[PDB]
């Protein structure tokens, strides 16, 4: 879950950025706070997740929430993998066995809703003496950003 | 000569592996899966108009000769009491002796019942039955 | 030297309570080192009062 | 593929037996349980590269004299049919395939792909050692050579791989008709010294154990069973007796024949009728 | 001599075919059908006045030796998890070896349960049980 | 570890038989059911330290004359394979291990630990007699010697313990490939006096009973079964007949071979891909 | 048999949503309605001349296995104490799993009954009853 | 379904639904066995469950029932 | 499968406490609530415009196997005769066994019904019904 | 498992007595109580402010197999005709078999219902219902 759009309790702000002012910051990789007013309520909201990195091409680079999801996924996987094969005394191991273990791990995450989808066949494993190379892909989660609405008034 | 187009699997071309460790003196294993197919019967037909999948139940059994060391109890894979509650899931792999490629793997295996037989005229044997979440035959060629 | 003290502690998020640009560079370099080393981290930074866009 | 168990046994035994008798460490491992005297005598006689005495192996009823200091004697034995499939069908193949081959092959660089060369064309690729090619690598086989994408794998330009593959014979297709046969083959060691016979039998048992990892009997001669007879005097009419302990080896193999098919459909004639 | 008036079917005169592919090293198959006949009993009679058909249930089983290639899992005919939901129906044909004429065909076959046995002293075997919509013996001479 | 049942039988029989025949009390216990005459005659002939007559044991077909007053005759017999495991896998080991040894070893004082010395290094410690070390004692094995905390155990500075342990051979790791074999071995006592043969058979039965507590057959040759034949004249062509009652002994042992592995993983290469 | 081709909504095909989240470990759901139908009778004849609708009653039931997190009490969709007066209406949707299309929606759901059970060896069962203002099945076409 | 087909309604649209006539028919010849005239809805019930098939139930009250055209 | 990782409260994970003690040989516990929900109807339309809450009813049930010591009658948590008027309110807690965290609490519990049974070969069963003032689920977060 | 060490009252451990005699061939016994509990509600809030006790209802049930001698009718503990008006109150005790200690007592028992059954192959069953004034559990400590 991203910090995007979530409210904040801050009493007040020095400057109240306009819609265009906010757009310039966010497009240039600046995270800001937005003000809104209800009938009798007021909120301060985090407009979006953006890092200093500017390019919109790759969500992992731009949105820290997406990159964070990848970060914890890989780090938790590798440390577990280190324990099973490197740490624990393993007598034998094959590339395919590693491939199955990886697929088992990813399937569990989907069952826990941590990841929405992924390619099963994209995984690659190579072993070379005392070293192994692992390559895989997972689709980042996409959040809901824009809604456009139009109204039509009519008689009767 | 050896034409691979007709080869079959046997007890001498298979390995049973847990956590990378090959379980020793393992004798047999059986796997079951039930999709719970059920038919749909209309009023104006005795025949089933169609079948539908409803429920996935699967179990795997393993028979072994109790080695003096590395038995299922000593390995920590099985359990004998409340220690079970702290036992996490495991994955049981059937891997090819020749290539070390995988033939079938069971994910999220959990233990169901435990049986051991002490007998006078025969070697000691123990049997375990697991219940698994899903099966997989990936990582092929 | 202070930031190097936090290596191998698992704190994903780090925040320096300062506005100095050089300090921000130190954290960014440090976070870069840890991420490659195998300890991912994120840094959150913000400086000064009502600073110009 | 008709199976000649005796020839396979001979071909497996000869180089493997020579290699086992080549070095002393393996022999000492084998003869751990035996006493010092017989172990050391056998090692002195037969073991080592520079051994003066030598063992031999051959089939039965040789018209020439055969050395009876230490020899492995083979005879074919009985056979039986145990299991069958519907219509005697064993398998179906689209491309004619011969034996399964294992070849070492160092990686090579091609302008778009890393490749491995092989001796003969490929009908099917079973396994590449310590590799699980992904979609990105786009594994492709083009006759003699197998190939994968150059760019993302460029660290492995000289990977010392080895390949398990299958020969290609023809592009024709057919059916495999046959059954399974349960065969028994008898093997006996001969020696006028009983201790030499015992050690020879132990060596035979070890090489039978070692053979189970062989490709051919992994693919063709599964379900190996063994049975040992009693030490008996093979002959009494000589100046001294011949002593040997027969052993019976069992195997299961699929005798089969490839039945080709000339029928190939390439066009369809869907037309209606009128009345 | 060969008088066809007395010939019978055997294992050497039958082929088991799926999607045109002859399944290899298939051992046995059994077919069951239940019309669910029930009688009607009046007050003034212990005897059943008549019988009526009510419900059509049918299953077919197949026993096979797991070839290293083209096993039921590799062929895509069977399934090991949620992949089953994307598997469509199939038709299993029993066809004459001599003439290639059909003897009996099962339409709309769907899988019910899956069994595989790993054993030390014997060749690996697997069993599948299907549930079908209708059977047919058409396309005869 | 290939098994030579005959040599093990000989090694177990000779010292044990000598010890049993050494003293009269054990023999009287054995021959309780026999009559006074035969019992006392056998005791006079063979029993006692200073016995003039002596029994012998050896294998069959000896080229020399063999004493037929009282002798134990062994011959190898048949064998069969009964059970197998998947892939012929029996066990997995990280460190090469030889035989299982039992050694007596008096406790010794070291500046921080009580210790026991042993003849050879340790691969694995099975049991220390009448001891169940706790966490506080922090049992540690460092090559030849095993050690535990000095302070809280200081009352036992000279504990006359004994140790059951296993030899260490190498630090390499491998797999154990093999099967189980059900073997039959024949043993017969020979004597021109039938009563001596009967008593000899009874003694043989008793020593077979006693052997079941031996380490080696507890670990290697389980499932001992016995079968006795009829008293028959072994030979009639001499001036007087030879009388003997053959006995068949069965055992189950695991013929196996250690297959070493050179693959050792020590590094990981987790990298992503881009498209 | 296949996922798409089955004409009937199995329990698997359906998904239940509340306020932009799925409901985990759902077990059952029932919806009942009464239009308050009545018959018109007069002196002329016994037979009812017409039928009319008087009052609309709509209730939906849900059962769930109490998760250690994200329960109705934890999630705020249901309340125990006086906080209920601070809870607004809720809208429930029943959804097609394949495409997230809507099957039926309940508008203005408010709580009537809340039941909870604990037992030695059973799974904790959480039940709740909702009364709603209207039910609509639109956006399908 | 009834909701999809308009034979039954959930919301206020019921007031726009007219009467319905139901027939129970012989499958062989499409002859009529019994007919219900003036059917109007009383109760509508629906259930969902983990492994069962979705069951839809509905209750109709009618004005008259006739068994004619058989002879 | 494991103790911590199971997302669902099994009966084993739960513990029941009264007044700083656990309740031994507990077997069942149920809690039911009714908010006294009603619908608002008017002449304009049949459909209910709004729903409101009228009265709060809360009851909890407990069953127990009568121990030879520490029963409710022995422990004073329940009374048989006129001594009930001398018994104050009681508070019940349902607890997570692992960490003694609170799952739900019942405040102001007072007794309604008390039932007891004896039988030839069954275990003595003690049941009691409590009505309470409020139920709260706080201190979890 | 042992007689003394079992913490739970099995049916075997219990003995039932009336007027200095045991009741032979007893089969069942149940005791139910209602304190007439009610809730207090006011205009200020829906929640019940307090609970109070109004009326005490106490009933005990007993079943028995009609012996050929010493039945309730024979023993005078129960009556059929107008003789009931000549029957005084009765006190029942439920007793620990080991030591004849008291477990619970019913005071002022008077009869409400008396039921009897006869059947072809069953044992004759005699049932009776008693209403009492008070129930006390004292002399235990």
């Amino acid at each position: 879950e991203s910090i995007t759009f979530k409210p904040l309790r801050v009493s007040s702000l020095d400057q109240i950025y306009e819609s265009i002012d906010l757009d310039e910051l966010n497009e240039n990789g600046i995270i800001s706070i937005e003000f809104v007013r209800n009938r009798t309520n007021t909120f301060f909201r985090i407009v979006d997740d953006v890092t200093t990195f500017n390019d919109k091409s790759d969500p992992v680079k731009a949105e820290m929430a997406v990159g964070e999801a990848n970060d914890f996924l890989v780090s938790e996987l590798k440390v577990q993998l280190e324990d099973q094969f490197i740490g624990t005394r393993t007598i034998n191991t094959s590339a395919s066995i590693i491939k199955d273990f990886i697929q088992s791990y990813l399937g569990r995450k989907k069952r826990d809703n941590e990841i929405q989808d992924f390619p099963a066949e994209d995984v690659q494993v190579i072993v070379e003496g005392n070293e192994a190379r692992i390559s895989m892909t997972v689709y980042p989660i996409r959040s809901f950003k824009k809604i456009s609405v139009s109204l039509v008034y009519k008689q009767q | 000569a050896s034409e691979a187009k007709q080869t079959v699997h046997t007890g001498n071309t298979v390995l049973l592996m847990i956590k990378g460790k090959p379980v020793g003196r393992a004798q047999s294993a059986s796997g079951q899966r039930e999709y719970g197919t059920t038919g749909v019967y209309e009023i104006g037909s005795i025949m089933p108009q169609e079948h539908v999948y409803l429920r996935y139940e699967g179990t795997i059994t393993v028979e072994r000769l109790r080695m003096k060391k590395e038995n299922f109890a000593d390995l920590g894979y099985a359990s004998l009491g409340e220690e079970i509650l702290k036992k996490d899931i495991i994955d049981i792999l059937v891997v090819d002796n020749l290539t070390k490629q995988v033939i079938i793997s069971y994910h999220g295996c959990s233990a169901n019942n435990y049986n051991e037989t002490w007998q006078t005229n025969e070697i000691v044997t123990e049997e375990i039955e697991f219940s698994y979440l899903t099966a997989s035959d990936k990582a092929r060629t | 030297d202070k930031l190097d003290k936090f290596a191998h502690e698992g704190g994903y998020y780090i925040v320096p309570l300062s506005s100095k640009q050089s300090v921000h560079a130190e954290v960014a370099s440090f976070v870069k080192e840890r991420s490659d080393a195998g300890e991912p981290m994120r840094a959150i930074v913000g400086g000064g009062f009502n600073e110009s866009k | 593929a008709i199976t000649s168990v005796d020839s396979y046994l001979l071909s497996e035994i000869k180089p493997r037996l020579n290699t086992v008798l080549e070095n002393c460490y393996i022999i000492d491992e084998v003869l751990k349980d035996f006493d010092y005297q017989t172990r050391e005598s056998f090692k002195e006689a037969f073991c080592g590269k520079n051994a003066q005495h030598e063992v031999t192996v051959g089939f039965n009823f040789p018209k020439f004299k055969n050395n009876y200091e230490a020899h492995y004697l083979i005879q074919l034995g009985q056979g039986q049919e145990t299991k069958n499939s519907l219509g005697s069908i064993q398998s179906s193949y689209f491309e004619a395939t011969g034996d399964t081959l294992v070849e070492s092959s160092t990686a090579i660089r091609e302008d778009d792909k890393l490749v491995f060369t092989v001796s003969k064309p490929i009908g099917e690729l079973i396994k590449v050692e310590d590799i699980e090619f992904a979609k990105y690598d786009n594994l492709q086989v083009e006759g003699n050579k197998v190939s994968f994408k150059y760019q993302t794998n460029e660290d492995y330009e000289n990977y010392n791989a080895n390949i398990i593959f299958t020969e290609k014979k023809n592009d024709s297709k057919g059916l495999v008709k046959g059954f399974t046969v349960e065969e028994q083959v008898t093997v006996v060691g001969l020696s006028f010294n009983v201790d030499v016979a015992r050690c020879l039998d132990a060596v035979l048992k070890m090489i039978l154990i070692s053979m189970r990892d062989s490709i051919e009997e992994q693919q063709t001669f599964q379900l190996q069973n063994l049975s040992f007879g009693d030490i008996a005097p093979i002959i009494e009419d000589g100046d001294s007796m011949i002593f040997g302990r027969p052993t019976i080896i069992k195997y299961t193999s699929s005798l089969d024949l490839d039945y080709t098919i000339t029928q190939d459909i390439n066009k369809l004639t869907f037309k209606e009728r009128k009345d």
